[PDB]
RNA sequence: GAGAACAGAAAUCUCCAGUAGAACAAAAGGGUAAAAGCCCCCUUGAUUUUGAUUUUCAGUGUGAAUACAAACCAUGAAAGU
RNA sequence: AAGCUCGUAUCAGUUUUAUGAGGUAAAGCGAAUGAUUAGAGGUUCCGGGGUCGAAAUGACCUUGACCUAUUCUCAAACUUUAAAUAUGUAAGAAGUCCUUGUUACUUAAUUGAACGUGGACAUUUGAAUGAAGAGCUUUUAGUGGGCCAUUUUUGGUAAGC
RNA sequence: GGUUGCGGCCAUAUCUACCAGAAAGCACCGUUUCCCGUCCGAUCAACUGUAGUUAAGCUGGUAAGAGCCUGACCGAGUAGUGUAGUGGGUGACCAUACGCGAAACUCAGGUGCUGCAAUCU
């Protein structure tokens, strides 16, 4: 019975996983800019593997956080990438989803060999109305089960948004 | 060479000897280590009381 | 090489586990507790005879395993590997130390050298279920394995059904009603309390009012 | 122009430089897809 | 609740709750301790605060001291009652927290009786001034300020009801640099600026801002505004209209009778319901064991 | 060698009193003492400044001065074969008023109650505490109480 | 735990569960969740003056520590610390 | 040893009553932590095996570890609980109560705090038992190798250790 | 009685799953000119109270629910323990006398109470 069960998406977070720092990065990131207008954070390495040629804090990732409806411009320019179709995996229990694409060139944005090509994360992170609870400072709550995201729910979403199709199983 | 190294014994009869005896309450104790702002003022309310009944 | 039991007979230290201190401690003796047809049921064996210690004193793992086998041998070559079920019911977690002998007894704290169980005045050693049948024989088991161990233990027949805390009528009430369900060695219980729905697709059985 | 210089800082209470439990190679699996 | 998630009686027996109020997420406790504990060689009197929270759009401003049996409420003052004084609209703005400020600010020193004595600042020309002690008198009343779990951000209305507090009359200690027009470098204040948002200029000005770039939504926003022919000009005399109004009345008078107490104890209790008898349970599980297990 | 640090062997006698660790209620900063008051010593775990030393647990002594955050308590500690008077300054989580008196406060009011009543009517006062008096001769009825003969029972087993 | 190109057991991103199972230089034991832990901002109270007190005790000393007094400061809207 | 000030005054290796403190004994482990026997049921795109397999994020067997509800057994340096014996304080005249001075402290405040004046209630004046009384000061000897018994208890196989 | 702001005790208050909530209040909720903060007006800041919903919060009820709290001659006068004997026993250990006396277990009952202020069919 909704009135107010009224599905949103809160936030977008891209993330490339630029497994080095220097140059690669600080133009990876420049593609976030140039795709998010915001400013793109910079992650550092939580430890030191050296298989993967990385340190501790070595500023090895970049991701940004879009948000309302500028959200659903970048999801949608990236959905059109994979067709409008994603899986029954790659939905979260927890109601959320994501997608990944190589070659993001495929988001409008032009080539420029100054940066060369970059692969993104997509993870569209959603909620109904009235999430305050959870992330305020007074009074902090957490939602009745009535009213959580749960994965089957927001499958039906998505399907009857953008005349996607679900996947196999 | 190793003789006895501690013990307890015995000086319970001899702590009894002369007794344990008890702190002797005295009315109006001593004010060793009390607030001085306290005492200060308290000095001069009973220089107070004192010059009152003159 | 192992010093003579009399040495550790009796509880003089307070229990010496293996721990993050002590932790230089050599394998127990006695690795295997149950024997038998351990996969069997509780209707398969109602009967239950005990070795029982009438002492205060310190049994070696050397002397349990010892005895176990000796019992548990005795028990398969006269009734068969499936016809009892054999249960030593004390492990050996007490470490015994010793003083590996141009010094004298300066600093004198042993290293461990062996292990033993302690136990009780009525301290059960050997529980052992059967079915009636077999009584004469498995009892004849746990007197053979008695004379493998420091002071007088004894035998004793169980008022309870197997290895159950209920005696054989109260049992029967309880299954010939329906409140008893199997499980791999041991059984459950229709408790009167909690969620009454996640109470009924177990013992379903019950609840006819009737067996 | 190199965008603006935002780091994000970690909550995490550990502070040592080595790998989480998980990470040990127990855990990887023998003959996994590895595309040819 | 996922299978994998479910919490163990030993999860529940071994765990340590903590207090309502912080359940609740309504008190900071560690902030509590330090507002209210006194120093222990004044021995009763008491540690007043100017509690200030906000409702979703109106003000509260009790001063309560605290007891072993519970906090005692000294005076309160709603921004919900600047009706009574000559505003009717957000009484949320700043300048409804300067004006409860002052309203509290007169409330408790007529129920005290320094009311001829310590009236605060009149002129409100928006100086950084604090109540000082009057030359052989009694000192002024000393609170101090519970914001509760409000973030303090330079320039937010918790110090707005500080300001009407403070000019107002009470002694509440208090620097400057988060009253709005407090300059980031500069470590200094602009007056012209505060006495601006104690009055309204910064709505004021979005009034004159929206009535020529955007009538639409102008439109729905400030609806009453237009709803009683006031536009912006015009509003710092709907605000120091009613300073003027409660520094003459500050005396709270209470809502009326309207359905008695009792009736309320009535027409609610339809709604409460009440637990059920050992019997009932009893029966009701009673009920079940026939209707599930009794083969259908 | 040995060990004997300012809070050896305090492990469990400042442990925190389980299901009722955090930060201490409010109801403690509210007490109120002055100076004569008798206090009782119980060190909590959770304040480390101002604590009492481990010998002053469980005891208990009168205050001769009060500051900002603390009390100052007298405690008469017996050191070979007579006391001496010693002088904590301790922080009021760990200080508790006392019932120690309740009951000669409230029996010096209840007696001078029943003294106020006892020159009321004829002087019969009677108001000195008596210990435990034994009981004096009774009646036991049978009247539906016939008396169930026990016997000593047998041995059994059990087990 | 469930989820996202390369990405693999381990790189980075998100949500959910999480009474502390972490972290607080070190030994261990206490203690701590809008913190005592993590990130950030401002700092030098690790300062000045001479006393009292607790532990060890002879009720000496030293080490260490506690609660006030008198200064001059730090921080915070603030009470405070 | 010398005494000295006092004397029904206070006094006590005791009980009683009122109120505290404690983590040992016991107990506990289908409570935390750490051990430990046994099955039963679960669970993987996610450990290795292994029939059908071109493979599969594939079904299926297998042994594994994890989860669930059970099961045998444990702890000086574990524990929710928790004794007995020991242990702090109180049981009046230095009491209780009221009236309203002093101050430079403290309060918004003659508010409080502390110390005071005047006043009201006598030995059932506030439990038991005892008391060849109680308290106080000075100076000095010898001693500063100890050993034994019940109980508790460490090391040691043990010892007249 | 409901509700809010501030509370005291800090689970009889927490956990799990359902269900109901009039009025008012809280809330969710709209906006980004201004102070203020962010990678993101999500949090934080401000503005509106207008445009919107009881969906969630919050309140209450249900459950042979988990946990928790209480009670009982439930277990148990058991375990342990102070005192005694030229008591038993080779010993290990054990019984008796005068006292003190648990924990588990088991059954039964219970599921927040309450202070100040304001407000409500
Ligand atoms: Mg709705
Ligand atoms: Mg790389
Ligand atoms: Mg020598
Ligand atoms: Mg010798
Ligand atoms: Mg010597
Ligand atoms: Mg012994
Ligand atoms: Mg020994
Ligand atoms: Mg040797
Ligand atoms: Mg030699
Ligand atoms: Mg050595
Ligand atoms: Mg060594
Ligand atoms: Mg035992
Ligand atoms: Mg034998
Ligand atoms: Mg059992
Ligand atoms: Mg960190
Ligand atoms: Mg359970
Ligand atoms: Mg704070
Ligand atoms: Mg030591
Ligand atoms: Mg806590
Ligand atoms: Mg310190
Ligand atoms: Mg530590
Ligand atoms: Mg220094
Ligand atoms: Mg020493
Ligand atoms: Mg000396
Ligand atoms: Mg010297
Ligand atoms: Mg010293
Ligand atoms: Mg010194
Ligand atoms: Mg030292
Ligand atoms: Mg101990
Ligand atoms: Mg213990
Ligand atoms: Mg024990
Ligand atoms: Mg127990
Ligand atoms: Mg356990
Ligand atoms: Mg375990
Ligand atoms: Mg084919
Ligand atoms: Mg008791
Ligand atoms: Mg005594
Ligand atoms: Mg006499
Ligand atoms: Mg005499
Ligand atoms: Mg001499
Ligand atoms: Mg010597
Ligand atoms: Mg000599
Ligand atoms: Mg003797
Ligand atoms: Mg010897
Ligand atoms: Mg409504
Ligand atoms: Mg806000
Ligand atoms: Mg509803
Ligand atoms: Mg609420
Ligand atoms: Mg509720
Ligand atoms: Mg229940
Ligand atoms: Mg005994
Ligand atoms: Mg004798
Ligand atoms: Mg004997
Ligand atoms: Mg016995």
């Amino acid at each position: 019975q909704n009135p107010m069960r009224d599905l949103k998406i809160e936030k977008l977070v891209l993330n490339i996983s630029v497994g080095e720092s220097g140059d690669r990065l600080t133009r990876a990131s420049k593609v976030l800019e140039q795709l998010s207008g915001q400013t793109p954070v910079q992650s550092k390495a939580r430890y030191t593997v050296r298989t993967f040629g990385i340190r501790r804090n070595e500023k090895i990732a970049v991701h940004v956080t879009v948000r309302g409806p500028k959200a659903e411009e970048i999801l949608e320019r990236g959905l059109k990438v994979k067709e409008y179709q994603l899986r029954d995996r790659n939905f979260s229990a927890t109601g959320n989803f994501g997608f990944g694409i190589d070659e993001h060139i495929d988001l409008g944005i032009k080539y420029d060999p100054s940066i060369g090509i970059f692969g993104m994360d997509f993870y569209v992170v959603m909620n109904r109305p009235g999430a305050r609870v959870t992330r305020r400072k007074r009074c902090k709550g957490t939602v009745g089960n009535s009213h959580k995201t749960t994965k089957e729910d927001t499958v039906s979403w998505f399907k009857q948004k953008y005349d996607a199709d679900v996947l196999d199983k | 060479a190793k003789s006895k190294n501690h013990t307890a014994h015995n000086q319970t009869r001899k702590a009894h000897r002369n007794g344990i005896k008890k702190p002797k309450t005295y009315k109006y104790p001593s004010l060793k280590g009390v607030d001085p702002k306290f005492r200060r003022n308290h000095k001069h309310a009973l220089h107070g009381t004192a010059k009152a009944l003159a | 090489a192992r010093r003579p039991a009399r040495c550790y007979r009796y509880q003089k230290n307070k229990p010496y586990p293996k721990s993050r201190y002590n932790r230089a401690v050599p394998d127990s003796k006695i690795r295997i507790y149950d024997l038998g047809k351990k996969k069997a049921t509780v209707d398969e064996f109602p009967l239950c005879v005990h070795l029982v210690s009438n002492e205060l004193e310190q049994l070696s793992s050397e002397a349990l395993e010892a005895a176990r086998i000796c019992a548990n041998k005795y028990m398969t070559t006269v009734s068969g590997r499936d016809a009892f079920h054999l249960r030593v019911r004390v492990h050996p977690f007490h470490v015994l130390r010793i003083n590996k002998m141009q010094q004298g007894m300066r600093g004198a704290w042993g290293k461990p050298h062996g292990l033993a169980a302690r136990v009780d005045i009525g301290q059960i050693i050997f529980s052992v279920r059967t079915k009636d049948s077999n009584k004469d024989v498995v009892v004849e088991g746990l007197r053979r394995a008695r004379y493998k161990f420091p002071g007088q233990q004894k035998i004793i027949l169980s008022k309870k059904w197997g290895f159950t805390n209920l005696d054989r009528p109260e049992y029967l009430k309880k299954r010939e009603a329906g409140e008893v369900k199997d499980d791999g060695a041991f059984v459950k219980f229709l408790s009167k309390k909690g969620s009454l729905e996640n109470n009924i697709r177990e013992f379903p059985e019950y609840f006819a009012a009737q067996a | 122009l190199p965008p603006k210089e935002i780091v994000k800082s970690n909550t995490s209470s550990k502070k040592a430089d080595v790998p989480p439990p998980s990470a040990d190679p127990s855990k990887a699996r023998k003959n996994r897809p590895r595309p040819s | 609740a996922f299978q994998k998630d479910a919490k163990s009686s030993a999860y529940s027996s071994r765990f340590q709750t903590p207090f309502r109020r912080r359940r609740e997420g309504k008190t900071d406790y560690y902030q509590r301790k330090r507002l209210v504990t006194q120093h222990k060689a004044k021995y009763n009197t008491p540690k007043y605060r100017l509690v200030v929270r906000f409702t979703n759009k109106d003000i509260i401003c009790q001063i309560i001291s605290s007891t072993i049996t519970g906090d005692v409420v000294l005076a309160a003052a709603y921004s919900h009652e600047l009706p009574r004084y000559g505003i009717t609209h957000g009484l949320t703005n700043w300048a409804a927290a300067y004006a409860t400020g002052l309203l509290i600010a007169r409330r408790t020193l007529q129920k005290l009786g320094l009311d001829e004595t310590y009236k605060g600042v009149e002129e409100v020309e928006g100086e950084y001034e604090l109540t000082e002690a009057v030359e052989d008198g009694p000192r002024p009343f000393k609170v101090f300020l519970d914001i509760g779990l409000q973030r303090t951000t330079t320039g937010a209305r918790v110090f707005g009801a500080l300001k009407g507090a403070s000019d107002g009359g009470l002694y509440v200690p208090h620097s400057e640099n988060r009253f709005p027009g407090w300059d980031f470098e500069t470590e200094e204040i602009d007056p012209e600026l505060l006495r601006s948002y104690i009055f309204g200029g910064h709505v004021s000005q979005y009034m004159e801002e929206l009535a020529d770039d955007d009538e639409e939504r102008f439109s729905e926003l400030f609806k009453g505004y237009l709803a009683d022919d006031i536009d912006a000009d015009s509003l710092e005399d709907i605000y120091t209209s009613a300073h003027e109004a409660i520094r003459a009345d500050p005396a709270f008078k209470p809502t009326e009778k309207k359905f008695t107490k009792e009736q309320y104890a009535a027409e609610s209790k339809k709604y409460r319901q009440t637990k059920l008898s050992k019997e009932e349970r009893a029966a009701r599980v009673a009920a079940k064991i026939a209707a599930l297990a009794g083969q259908q | 060698g040995k060990s004997h640090g300012y809070r050896s062997r305090t492990r469990y006698m400042f442990q925190r009193d389980f299901r009722k660790h955090g930060a201490v209620h409010l109801s403690t900063y509210l007490k109120v003492y002055k100076v004569g008051d008798i206090v009782d010593i119980k060190a909590n775990g959770s304040i480390q400044k101002g604590m009492p030393h481990k010998f002053y647990q469980g005891k208990t002594g009168v205050v001769y001065n009060v500051t900002k955050s603390s009390v100052g308590v007298i405690i008469n500690k017996m050191v070979g074969n007579r006391y001496l008077e010693k002088r904590l300054n301790l922080r009021v989580e760990h200080i508790k008023h006392s019932k120690c008196r309740q009951e000669f406060l409230e029996r010096v009011k209840a007696n001078a109650a029943k003294r106020a009543e006892a020159k009321a009517q004829g002087v019969a006062v009677q108001l000195k505490r008596q210990p435990a008096q034994p009981r004096e001769s009774r009646i036991v009825s049978t009247e539906g109480n016939v008396p169930q003969t026990l016997a000593p029972v047998p041995y059994e087993t059990f087990i």
